[PDB]
């Protein structure tokens, strides 16, 4: 769950046609995918290489692309060890499952 | 080398349909109020005039 | 384009909805006018219309 990493400043606002995919990238193909980023879809916002966080896989990345151009991203780029990370992000959407969690045990407890 | 130049061409083949099927949609919604002006002005006042020679 | 060219894009949208919003308006304007001068054209006919009655009576 990505409560935590992924905020609201991460993603396009208003976007009349354009899905910014949470394109994670492992370390093996990070510079491959910021410098084919645009190329990796058509009709790809140009310079839209933005670089959100990271884990013990894989360095998540994102970037800006047409509405019927992420079926052809995730074509050209499930191939090169790209992965699409498809999430939503809302103010208590994240924060009510911590709320669940620890409720749940002090509860119990 | 693409830059702002491959920025205009994206904006470009955008602007081909953003505003271009608008200016169709609006234009046709003028023409639908031309068409209907003359069917509003041959269909109520006509019962206006049905009603009046009945009078008559 | 990521800060001028996307909102090229949206306010090109919103040039978008300004046509649409005028032809709206245009529509309504439009159809008021046809119910006005409607009227006055049944109005005129019915002017006719009584003064051909006072020439029957």
């Amino acid at each position: 769950s990505l409560a935590e990493i992924v905020k609201k400043d991460d993603f396009v606002l208003d976007s009349e046609y354009l899905v910014t995919l949470l394109v994670v990238v492992p370390k093996l193909n990070h510079n491959d995918w910021i410098k084919q980023y645009e190329t990796l879809a058509e009709m790809v916002v140009p310079r839209s290489s933005n670089v959100l966080s990271e884990d013990q896989d894989s360095y998540l990345c994102n970037v800006t692309l047409f509405r019927k151009a992420v079926d052809d991203f995730r074509h050209k780029a499930r191939e090169n060890k790209f992965i699409v990370r498809d999430f939503q992000y809302n103010e208590e959407e994240m924060k009510a499952d911590k709320e669940e969690m620890t409720r749940l045990s002090t509860d119990k407890k | 080398a693409l830059s702002d130049a491959d920025v205009q061409k994206q904006i470009k083949h955008m602007m081909a349909f953003i505003e271009q099927e608008a200016n169709e949609k609006a234009e046709e919604i003028d023409a639908k109020a031309e068409e209907e002006f003359n069917i509003e002005k041959g269909r109520l006042v006509q019962t206006q005039r049905l009603k009046i020679m009945e009078y008559y | 384009s990521q800060t001028q060219g996307i909102q090229q894009l949206l306010q090109a949208e919103k040039r978008a909805a300004e046509k649409v919003a005028d032809a709206r308006k245009r529509k309504a304007r439009r159809l008021k006018q046809a119910k006005e001068e409607a009227q006055m054209e049944v109005e005129q006919y019915r002017r006719e219309r009584e003064q051909e009655f006072q020439s029957k009576q």
